[PDB]
């Protein structure tokens, strides 16, 4: 009796603690092994949660980068392309049609093709002296001739098609440009596009926050269990002494 | 607690009540419950006080942030919040630096 | 196409790097108006795929770059890109570098999984001991008591 009495407090505290720690889980533990298996389950759940969170983070990173790509000042960015506006009088084509109607914007985009982001420069023989400077430039850079203030439509072999266009670019060379949705051009609904991207990013961030919360929950649970074994394992699952004492 | 003598229990109760007196200066209700329960022969009084205290805490949970009415439960989510918020702060810091 | 001028041809062709030698435009007109799944700015070329003559470019070779009069009032500049879509070879060196790195990763992953298993084995050893012996563990040698 005296031995069991001395033993009791440890065992009862150990119970109380395990009871709490376990009801915290959706399970009833019964064995040291049982605990180890629960550890394995926790580790799997963790290595999942981390993967999902990282995936969402990658998605958010892409979204933010693209929102930037749509951000300023007109067109995609202020870079070499906007730089040519002062390297020469190279006004940006997309800016030159900043207020394009959303309905013509797809046609405008399809017609202008990759030159969509091209730059209007009344003289391109004049860009020649500086051309050798452009190593830090988009690998492949458009330049156009005409009065940017009242630029006459770039003469093209344009054949308008249902939701598309066909253009003879060079001899034996044809580009077919389908109409794009929510075009890139200008400030007509491009701010709107990036606003939709921002709204999507908001849900992405919400999901990421939830995933991080879950990951930390799992971290805390494992840490609790680890403490609970460093302490307390000696006595775990040992019999109740109280019943024997009363007997 | 059956494995400790009454003196230890009395000491622990009084030691708790001391900090309770220091803390309760905030709320009149808990203070009243305390000022009634501190006498020995009214254990039920203390229990009501405890009850009130417990219920009082449940006022502040902000279910939206932690979605059950149990404070002791709430502690876990508070700690998880702390951890994740430290993570997010590190993220903000790196972003600000860049 | 030659590994060395492949960047040159790539800078030359730009988006025209992709695209198809269609036998005829007369196929394009009655065919491509139908498609919608085709790449948005599909690039088309007319002539003989079996031996296609040098595509028509007003190409001047700037240092590591080219300028081509794409069309009237339309000049396009381009720089020499590595990893060209032309001159793909077998894509061999790319895959091989990825192989070196990924195989180093895989062997390291094997080492770490093995170490996980080893730590696990030690863990089961300890769990077995405690489940079986720890209650008995420590405490005296009873031989002296028995003799007494």
């Amino acid at each position: 009796i005296q031995s069991l009495t001395a033993r009791a407090p440890v065992w009862l505290a150990a119970q109380d603690t395990l009871n709490q720690l376990c009801e915290q889980s959706g399970e009833t533990l019964a064995s040291s092994n049982d605990v180890t298996e629960y550890m394995q389950q926790l580790l799997e759940r963790e290595r999942e949660a981390t993967v999902e969170r990282d995936e969402v983070a990658a998605q958010k990173r892409e979204l933010e980068k693209q929102i930037e790509r749509l951000s300023q000042p007109s067109g995609a960015e202020d870079s070499r392309m906007i730089a040519l506006a002062e390297r020469f009088g190279g006004v940006l084509l997309s800016e030159i049609y900043d207020d394009i109607t959303i309905d013509d914007a797809p046609y405008f985009s399809a017609l202008y093709g990759p030159a969509r982001h091209g730059i209007v420069v009344p003289d391109l023989s004049l860009v020649r002296p500086h051309l050798e400077t452009l190593e830090d430039c988009p690998e492949d850079l458009y330049l156009i001739e005409g009065d940017p203030q009242s630029f006459d439509d770039s003469v093209f072999n344009a054949e308008e098609q249902t939701n598309a266009v066909l253009v003879k670019s060079s001899d034996r060379q044809w580009r077919y440009s389908r109409y794009p949705e929510l075009p890139l051009f200008g400030r007509a609904a491009r701010e709107n596009r990036l606003e939709a991207l921002n709204l999507e990013r908001d849900a992405l961030a919400e999901r990421y926050a939830t995933l991080s919360f879950d990951v930390q929950k799992i971290q805390r649970a494992h840490q609790a269990f680890s403490q609970f074994v460093g302490k307390h394992l000696s006595v775990a699952f040992d019999t109740d002494p109280e019943a024997e004492i009363r007997e | 607690l059956a494995y400790m003598e009454g003196g230890a229990l009395r000491s622990m109760s009084d030691k708790a009540l001391g900090a309770l007196r220091l803390a309760v200066a905030d709320n009149e209700h808990l203070r009243d419950a305390l000022r009634l329960s501190e006498d020995p022969k009214r254990p039920e009084r203390k229990v009501q006080f405890f009850i009130a205290v417990y219920q009082h805490l449940r006022e502040r949970i902000r279910q939206d942030i932690i979605r059950t009415d149990d404070p002791v439960d709430a502690i876990e989510q508070m700690e998880i919040e702390l951890a994740r918020l430290t993570e997010e702060l590190t993220a903000r810091e790196q972003k600000l630096a860049i």
